[PDB]
């Protein structure tokens, strides 16, 4: 499993 | 010619299967713009990305950027109604949201294609004249505190911010990002800071047009879309803000060779190995981080994960490059830890550097790069059509990183084979650069430090130089071979011609005692893909808790067995999903159809001839026990939903019941379970995609013949195919189930107003009322009353029954939320009687647009059908049927529905509530609207007795 590139969201 | 446009982008390269139209622009003020013309789309969308984020937060006002994100929604100079934005979108089938990363703030919405401009005008005003109303500032700060409070007891967030607390404190990386009531109100009001000024000061300072990117997707022409964007957005002021950049890494020498022992909230055992690396973003065509992530993270034969798994030390491994801001990146390896692996962490890390050393000894491999290049190439050509909302949001983010013409392809296509960069990155993966983090409850009480923001308990140690040296002298391990040519890569992308007898909906092409095969050849997307869904029914998969535990462990062991083999197929865009259900087993195979039957057979053979490795059995069983126990640390509102599901379902085993019965699951008893489970079955399948009728019939027959041969499977009797019913609540009753959440210091609540069996009529009464209250319930219960961050309302559908439900997670006690939601309901009764006759039809067209939104990708269409099938209702034309009826509903019909079914004094009210108390909440008993007086609720003391004393609903007649 390779994972590439938490963030705080406004709404539920 | 045009002065508002600095330039226009030459053809924007796209997938030759992408029928949409694209144009790139850079406005005069420097806003990079991508316009997407899709005359098909039922919803238009737009998004804007500001290259500013948490890292630019003022040191004294942690979270200002995230708080400002919340605040743009609540009023503009031209549209000063606090919720004019939410209200306009809700009335036109729209939705919206935003997020804040360290370097970006991303705003996006979608709306009915006929109202892009109206939404876009209200939307653009966010970045021109936001009010930052002092009253809304004092209210919305609570939503931010609920959001953080939610995350305080979350193991992932704690590790996220623990890393920030672990590096250079002068570095912006260490900044608290979420923000809460302390940093956004208490501490500022303590330091004399006028926050509305700092919100205005920041917005005016950083929300410059030169740091903005916009994507707009609508039915309008590319030219019309260009004028629209120029009209609304060229007035954004360009302050020539220099883009923030962070060359110095957050981890310096004193932060390397460090080890951290961390206490988790859940019972988990994880090991994180990290290396600081330079920013690889610029190398997007060579992509060296992916090359190394692909090999190190590989799960096939000869891989690192394999040996770690074989030694009983690890179960899962994830590796690759982890993002940090512009100028610094990471490389992570993530393994979970078995009980043994916890004791052999030193060896596990050694084995890691042994594999890395192998990669150095073999050098860069052009064939590997070619394989990665070819897979991405195929992936992009046959990419699925995205939903407009997420598509504009993502493109809006990467406009900052790639040329206008490359924006669609940059993240997919590879160009340069760069063995130098592969060695450059690979050189930073060395024990002198390594940082190790261990997460185990076994550090309970042995920590000497506390992370201030989340409370995390941890201990910091320097890695002995004797140990660093062991890692540096890593021999070659003869168990680590590079992977081999991926034999699952697809070669046949031929779209089969559309057969004469093809249908627009799935056809029932087989109805035997063992199989019920639904089939539809794809007539919309024409990609070389297919979805193969199978539902296996056995009364022995859920007959009692012990058997549920074995149903689970059986498939978890089976998937574990195949993982090495199946991993290649996954990389090749051929994936499968396999899990136990309350009725048996569920198996879905999605991806490119070329190699699909090869994988499906290998699964069914493995199913029917499975041999259990005892060492795997004992390890998976142990992880499963922790998985059950770990449910005690889930969010309060999820507890609420969990309980209600237990309360209203005819048969349902609780986690505690499963957890207790799990000790009786011996290896012998499991070995006996499997052939019993397979002895009698009924299979209901949907085969949908790029396949012919006789290919499907052959797929289904092959699945059967394999089971029959190796498991001697006979059919089930039709009377055995019994679905579970939902408890029928009594007229005018109100029941309350109360429980505590021992982990989270918030409370949760679900309120379920059960209406009646699902019906074309009863379905739309609910859906329309839910539409009318959708936005107001959020605006009243969150934006105004600030009951919590999580406030949801909408239909609840289960076992053929339905009703209205509210879900809230708050600091206030549940019985308080009960009144406030009850008060809100009376607010709606007036709100409907006063609501204009046009506004009513406004909501109808809004629901209609949503219900008729055409699926954009095969997977989404297949889900529509699969819902009709597992629900035993088979209403494939449901959307046209139900929308048609919806339009004839009158404002009076909805009021009769409310007064009869929902109102506090309704004759046929059916209310059951789940109260999940906060960790420390004692056992619970102005300018706000009037809450009605509520009857005395009957308190469920025992769930089994509750169901015994109530009827059970029927089951919906099918078709
Ligand atoms: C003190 C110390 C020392 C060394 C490392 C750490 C550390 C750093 C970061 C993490 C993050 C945390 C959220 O930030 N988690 C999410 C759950 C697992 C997913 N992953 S990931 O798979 O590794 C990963 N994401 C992107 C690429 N990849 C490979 C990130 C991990 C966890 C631990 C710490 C805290």
């Amino acid at each position: 499993h390779s994972q590439g590139t938490f963030v705080q969201w406004l709404m539920n | 010619n045009n002065p508002a446009i600095k330039r226009i982008g030459n053809h924007i390269t796209k997938s030759p299967e992408d029928k949409r139209e694209y144009r790139g622009l850079e406005l005069a003020n420097g806003i990079k713009v991508l316009l997407i013309s899709d005359p098909t789309t039922d919803k238009s969308s737009a998004a804007l990305d500001v290259h500013i984020g948490s890292l630019s937060d003022p040191p004294n006002i942690a979270g200002l950027s995230h708080f400002l994100q919340h605040m743009l929604f609540l009023g503009t100079k031209k549209y000063p109604k606090e919720n004019e934005y939410s209200q306009f979108l809700s009335e036109h089938a729209g939705s919206s949201n935003a997020f804040t990363s360290g370097e970006h703030t991303n705003y996006y919405f979608d709306v009915s294609h006929e109202h892009l401009e109206g939404a876009l005008d209200r939307f653009a005003q966010f970045f021109l004249s936001p009010l930052f109303d002092e009253s809304a500032k004092d209210r919305e700060v609570n939503a931010v505190d609920s959001e953080h409070e939610k995350n305080v007891m979350n193991d992932a967030w704690r590790l996220f911010q623990l890393e920030k607390a672990t590096g250079n404190p002068k570095h912006p990386f260490s900044k608290f990002g979420t923000g809460n009531k302390y940093t956004l109100e208490t501490r500022p009001n303590q330091e004399g800071i006028d926050v509305r000024q700092e919100l205005l000061k920041f917005h005016s300072a950083y929300y410059s047009s030169n740091l903005m990117a916009v994507v707009v997707l609508g039915r309008e022409s590319l030219d019309d879309l260009t004028n629209l964007v120029v009209k609304l957005f060229s007035e954004v002021e360009n302050k020539n803000v220099p883009l923030p950049e962070f060359p110095e890494h957050p981890f310096q020498e004193e932060h390397l060779k460090q080890l951290y022992k961390i206490v988790p909230i859940k019972d988990i055992r994880n090991l994180y190995v990290t290396f600081p690396i330079p920013d690889l973003q610029k190398y997007y065509k060579s992509n060296p981080g992916h090359y190394l992530g692909h090999l190190i993270g590989h799960e096939g034969p000869g891989s690192l994960l394999s040996e770690l798994k074989s030694k009983g030390w690890v179960n899962t491994l994830v590796g690759g490059q982890k993002e940090g801001a512009r100028g610094f990146m990471f490389f992570i390896i993530n393994v979970d830890l078995t009980e043994e692996g916890l004791l052999h962490v030193e060896d596990i890390i050694l084995h890691m550097f042994q594999y890395i050393q192998k990669l150095r000894a073999e050098g860069p491999q052009e064939w590997v790069f070619q394989e990665l290049k070819d897979l991405n190439a195929v992936a992009f050509r046959f990419k699925d059509k995205e939903r407009p909302r997420g598509y504009t949001s993502k493109i809006a983010g990467i406009l900052h990183y790639y040329p206008l013409e490359e924006v669609l392809t940059a993240e997919y296509l590879l160009e340069e084979f760069r063995p130098d960069l592969i060695e450059m990155v690979l050189d930073k993966l060395r024990p002198e650069n390594v940082r190790v983090a261990i997460v185990s409850k076994s550090f309970e009480g042995k920590t000497d430090r506390t992370e201030e923001w989340y409370g995390t308990q941890y201990k910091q140690e320097a890695i002995p130089d004797e140990v660093i040296k062991k890692w540096q002298n890593a021999d070659l391990n003869g168990k680590f071979k590079l992977p081999t040519k991926n034999e699952f890569i697809p070669t046949n992308f031929e779209i089969l011609p559309l057969e004469k007898e093809a249908t627009p909906y799935p056809a029932l092409i087989k109805d035997t005692a063992m199989s019920k095969l639904w089939f539809k050849q794809d007539d919309k997307f024409f990609l070389p893909k297919a979805n193969l869904n199978f539902e296996f029914f056995s009364p022995f998969a859920y007959v009692d808790p012990l058997h549920s535990n074995m149903a689970y462990l059986y498939l978890e062991l089976l998937k574990d067995s195949l993982n090495e083999y199946a991993y290649a197929a996954e990389l090749a865009g051929l994936s499968y999903d396999l899990q136990n259900t309350i009725y048996g087993m569920y198996l879905s195979v999605k991806g490119y159809n070329d190699k699909q039957p090869i994988l499906l057979k290998k699964i069914i053979e493995k199913m029917a001839t499975f041999e259990i490795d005892e060492k795997r059995f004992e390890i998976i069983k142990e992880a499963y026990m922790r998985s059950l126990n770990n449910f005690r640390a889930e969010q309060p509102h999820q507890h609420a939903m969990y309980y209600l599901r237990l309360l209203m379902t005819e048969v349902a085993w609780t986690k505690d019941e499963l957890k207790e019965a799990l000790d009786d699951v011996t290896l012998p008893r499991l070995k006996a379970f499997i052939p019993q489970l397979l002895s009698r079955l009924h299979i209901e399948a949907l085969l949908h995609g790029n396949i012919t009728k006789q290919a499907a019939l052959g797929i289904m027959q092959m699945v059967e013949d394999t089971l029959i041969e190796h498991a001697h499977t006979k059919p089930l009797l039709p009377s055995q195919l019994v679905r579970y019913r939902e408890v029928q609540l009594p007229d005018r009753g109100w029941f309350v189930y109360q429980q505590r959440n021992e982990v989270h210091n918030n409370s949760g609540i679900e309120i379920y107003y059960q209406t009646d069996m699902q019906s074309t009529s009863e379905n739309m009464f609910l859906e329309l009322f839910a539409q009318i209250i959708s936005e107001p319930a959020f605006n009243t219960l969150r934006t105004k009353e600030q009951l919590g961050y999580i406030v949801f309302s909408g239909p609840r559908r289960a076992n053929g029954i339905q009703g209205l439900r509210f879900i809230i997670q708050s600091e206030k006690p549940p019985h308080y939320l009960e009144s406030r939601v009850e008060a809100f309901l009376i607010t709606m009764e007036k709100s409907i009687e006063d609501m204009t006759e046009e506004a009513f039809q406004k909501h109808i067209q809004a629901l209609a647009i949503r219900r008729l939104d055409k699926p954009k990708k095969l997977s989404a269409e297949s889900a529509k059908y699969w819902g009709e099938i597992i629900s035993q209702q088979y209403n494939f034309d449901r959307d046209n049927t139900e929308v048609a009826y919806l339009k004839t509903l009158t404002k009076e019909d909805i009021i009769k529905f409310y007064k009869e079914m929902l109102a506090v004094d309704a004759p046929r009210r059916h209310k059951v509530s789940v109260h999940v108390l906060a960790r420390e909440m004692d056992s619970n008993p102005i300018n706000l609207s009037q809450a009605p007086a509520l009857p005395q609720p009957e308190v469920i003391q025992n769930m089994t007795e509750f169901k015994r004393g109530l009827p059970l609903f029927p089951l919906v007649k099918p078709h």
